[PDB]
């Protein structure tokens, strides 16, 4: 439900993470600002 | 059956350092010039109040 | 030096000295306890069982 | 000057490490829309006008 | 070697004792005022306050036209508003700590009248040597 | 309770009346010169350069034999080089801001003609006294 | 612009000649005394020793009775037991260096007698003037 000049200003990005412990990881899922985020060069 | 440190969900310890010594040395505070330190030398000296001594 | 006919009020609960050297103490750990080993890397699952020796 | 961000933002706690946390944007609840600051038309009518003489 | 020792007028130990008694070891503890990176920094710290209480003290006493002198007389009248009291049971009867304690009320305006009286003095000195 | 209030002698802002009127509030000034791990070293330099400022001013007055006296008369002659003027119209006319400004240039050589003076001064009395 | 230069009586370059010639160049190593985060503590802590031993010396001399004086005599006897010699070897033909070396023992004395010598006179004139 976002508006018309909200398009792509947000960016749903999900990446693994350490934990607590080292040899584990988690996979988490976060929000960010489209001038926070740049793309590298489908996926 | 998997363990983990007791800290690891709060922080990450310090090892202490082998060759530093835990063993308690005698200390000495000394008041820095133009301030005095005043002993109490009564015996009976309960912690609080006047002393004559 | 000892004062004759010197009557002193005297409180051990609120005096400065005792709280001053707590934090003293306290911060000389911290300094003594930051050029040793960072043990961060032992936050790792271990595979613990008991002692039957 | 009236200043607002009207996202209901959420704030979600993810552990790096030891004592680590990070602090992540979550689902937003409810609509999104654009954060937005509002002045006053006339006011800043005459205060342009002012600065103009 | 006879059983000597050193038998100094040392610290206030000498505090118990009278007025004029006492007066005797005042410079003792002058000369004691000046006794001598997260401790060496508190320490200098103490020690640079310590300096500059002793030489606030010396240029209040400069101010009044008494620097460089443990004992001097000024020409501001004794009020006895204060503490009328007597000079016998003063000097004699009376230590310090209580004189300090009674006393302790109306230091600034002796320390102010103490000031305008040494300049005014210093003023009519200038002005009568100029004559001369 | 009648309205009364302060009414003290402080700051600079007596600078822009005279000089003999200013000259009343030099004595504030002179307390006032004293007023009292990345930011406390900071500010512990500051205290300690301005102790060392003041000391050295008293130094400086001390070697021109005028320790302790806010004025002090010398042996130095006026050289009429300098500034000429009259007496009439410096002390009731120009400000001591003024006088500064005129005077700045041959402020070291008064200083040397001082220093050369107390010095001569110390050593005739001390001969002199030795004679009785 | 004939030559001429600055000839200004500097450092210790006078401690090789004799006791009086030497006291003249008091006064200039006097004023020297004052000359002027882990490298900028430790200079400021050079700076505040030699502030603290500046004025350590500044109140011993007050406290014998000399302050802002760099020569200040006194009522206490020279005992010749220290060093006898005679006065015109002394002043015409020894230098400070030498008088330091052998008058090295006997120091701390010489200040204690000459602090209970104006601790004396101090008291004495008190009464007397407080007589009149
Ligand atoms: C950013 O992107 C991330 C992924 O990268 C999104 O996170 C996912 O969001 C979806 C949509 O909400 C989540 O799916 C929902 O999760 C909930 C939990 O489901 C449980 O049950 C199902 C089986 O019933 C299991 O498979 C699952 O693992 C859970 O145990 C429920 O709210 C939902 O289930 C309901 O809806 C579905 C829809 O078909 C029905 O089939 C179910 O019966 C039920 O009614 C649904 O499964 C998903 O879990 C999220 N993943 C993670 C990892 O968190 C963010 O939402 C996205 N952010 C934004 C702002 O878009
Ligand atoms: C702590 O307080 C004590 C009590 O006041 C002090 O004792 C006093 O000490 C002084 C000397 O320092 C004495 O003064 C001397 O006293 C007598 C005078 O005679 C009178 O006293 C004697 C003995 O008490 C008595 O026999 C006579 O009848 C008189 O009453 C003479 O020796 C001298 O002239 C001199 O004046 C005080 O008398 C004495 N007071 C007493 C004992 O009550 C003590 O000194 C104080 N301590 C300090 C460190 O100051
Ligand atoms: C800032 O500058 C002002 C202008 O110079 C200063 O005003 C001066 O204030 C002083 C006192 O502080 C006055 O001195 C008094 O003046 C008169 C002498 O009579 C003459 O002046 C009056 C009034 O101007 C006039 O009617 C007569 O005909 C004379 O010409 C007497 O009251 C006293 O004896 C005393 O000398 C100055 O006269 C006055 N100057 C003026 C008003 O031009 C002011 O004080 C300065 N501010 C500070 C803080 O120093
Ligand atoms: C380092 O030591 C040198 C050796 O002692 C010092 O030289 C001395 O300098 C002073 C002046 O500063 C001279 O005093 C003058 O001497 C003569 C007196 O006549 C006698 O000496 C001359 C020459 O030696 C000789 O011809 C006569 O017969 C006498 O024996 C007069 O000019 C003056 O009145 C005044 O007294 C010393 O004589 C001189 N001593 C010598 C050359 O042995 C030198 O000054 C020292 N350096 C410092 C920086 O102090
Ligand atoms: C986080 O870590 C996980 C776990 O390692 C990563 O998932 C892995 O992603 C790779 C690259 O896409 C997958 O390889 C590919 O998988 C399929 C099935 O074989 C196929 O497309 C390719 O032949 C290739 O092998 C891998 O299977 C997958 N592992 C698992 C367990 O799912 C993931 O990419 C990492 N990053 C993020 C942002 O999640
Ligand atoms: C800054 O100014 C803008 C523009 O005036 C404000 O946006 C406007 O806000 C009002 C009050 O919330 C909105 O009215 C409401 O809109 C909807 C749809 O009708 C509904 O909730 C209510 O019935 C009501 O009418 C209005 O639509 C909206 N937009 C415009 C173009 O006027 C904004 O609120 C101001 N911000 C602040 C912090 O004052
Ligand atoms: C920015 O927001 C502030 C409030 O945070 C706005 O001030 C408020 O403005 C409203 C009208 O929009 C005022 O209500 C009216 O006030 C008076 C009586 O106080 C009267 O005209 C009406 O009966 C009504 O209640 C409200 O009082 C006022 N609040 C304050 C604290 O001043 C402001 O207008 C906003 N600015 C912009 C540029 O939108
Ligand atoms: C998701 O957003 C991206 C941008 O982050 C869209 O891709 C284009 O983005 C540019 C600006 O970078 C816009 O001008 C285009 O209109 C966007 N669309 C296309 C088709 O080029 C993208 O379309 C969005 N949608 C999806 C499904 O990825
Ligand atoms: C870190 O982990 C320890 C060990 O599990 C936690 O301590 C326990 O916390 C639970 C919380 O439900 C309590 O019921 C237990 O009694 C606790 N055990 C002990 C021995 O105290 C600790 O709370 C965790 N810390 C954080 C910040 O989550
Ligand atoms: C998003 O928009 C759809 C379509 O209008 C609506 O059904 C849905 O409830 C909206 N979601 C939220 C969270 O408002
Ligand atoms: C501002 O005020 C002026 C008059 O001062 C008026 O002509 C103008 O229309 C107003 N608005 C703008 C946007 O300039
Ligand atoms: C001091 O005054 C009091 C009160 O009048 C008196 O009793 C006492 O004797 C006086 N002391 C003297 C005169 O030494
Ligand atoms: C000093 O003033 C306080 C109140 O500020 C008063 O209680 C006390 O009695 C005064 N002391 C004397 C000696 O007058
Ligand atoms: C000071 O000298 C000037 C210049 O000669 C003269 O005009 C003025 O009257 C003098 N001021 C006096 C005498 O007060
Ligand atoms: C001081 O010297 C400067 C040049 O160094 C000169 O311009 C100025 O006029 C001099 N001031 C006085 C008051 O002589
Ligand atoms: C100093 O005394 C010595 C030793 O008696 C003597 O030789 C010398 O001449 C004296 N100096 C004088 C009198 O100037
Ligand atoms: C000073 O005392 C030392 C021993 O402490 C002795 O060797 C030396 O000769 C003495 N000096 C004088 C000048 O008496």
């Amino acid at each position: 439900n976002i508006t018309d000049d909200m398009r792509g200003e947000l960016k749903n990005c999900s990446f693994n993470m350490t934990t607590e412990l080292r040899d584990k990881k988690q996979k988490v899922y976060s929000l960010f600002y489209r001038l926070d985020v740049v793309q590298i060069n489908s996926n | 059956k998997e363990y983990r440190l007791i800290n690891c969900n709060t922080s990450a310890c310090t090892q202490a350092c082998p060759k530093v010594s835990f063993e308690p040395i005698p200390i000495h505070y000394c008041a820095p010039a133009g301030f005095a330190i005043l002993k109490c030398k009564d015996k009976k000296f309960n912690g609080t109040g006047p002393c004559p001594s | 030096i000892h004062l004759e006919n010197v009557t002193e009020e005297f409180n051990m609960w609120k005096n400065n000295m005792v709280e001053q050297m707590h934090t003293d103490i306290i911060s000389l750990w911290d300094q003594s306890l930051k050029p040793c080993v960072k043990l961060t890397p032992l936050c790792v699952t271990l595979q613990c069982t008991n002692v039957t020796n | 000057i009236n200043c607002t961000r009207p996202n209901n933002n959420t704030r979600k706690s993810i552990r790096i490490g030891p004592g680590q946390a990070f602090y992540a944007t979550g689902d937003i609840i409810g609509d999104i829309r654009q954060a937005h600051c509002n002045v006053s038309k006339a006011t800043w009518n005459e205060t342009l006008g002012k600065v103009v003489k | 070697a006879v059983g000597i020792g050193a038998v100094f007028l040392g610290f206030l130990g000498a505090a118990g004792s009278t007025m004029g008694a006492a007066s005797m070891t005042l410079t003792v503890q002058a000369r004691n005022l000046l006794s001598g990176t997260v401790w060496g920094i508190k320490q200098l710290q103490a020690r640079v306050l310590a300096v500059e209480r002793y030489l606030r003290d010396q240029q209040l006493l400069g101010i009044w036209g008494c620097s460089g002198k443990l004992i001097c007389c000024t020409n501001v009248p004794w009020n006895s508003s204060w503490s009328n009291r007597n000079l016998s049971e003063i000097w004699d009867n009376m230590t310090w700590l209580q004189w300090d304690k009674e006393i302790s009320n109306y230091t600034q305006i002796i320390y102010g009248l103490l000031e305008e009286s040494q300049n005014q003095q210093e003023k009519n000195e200038q002005d009568l040597l100029a004559l001369d």
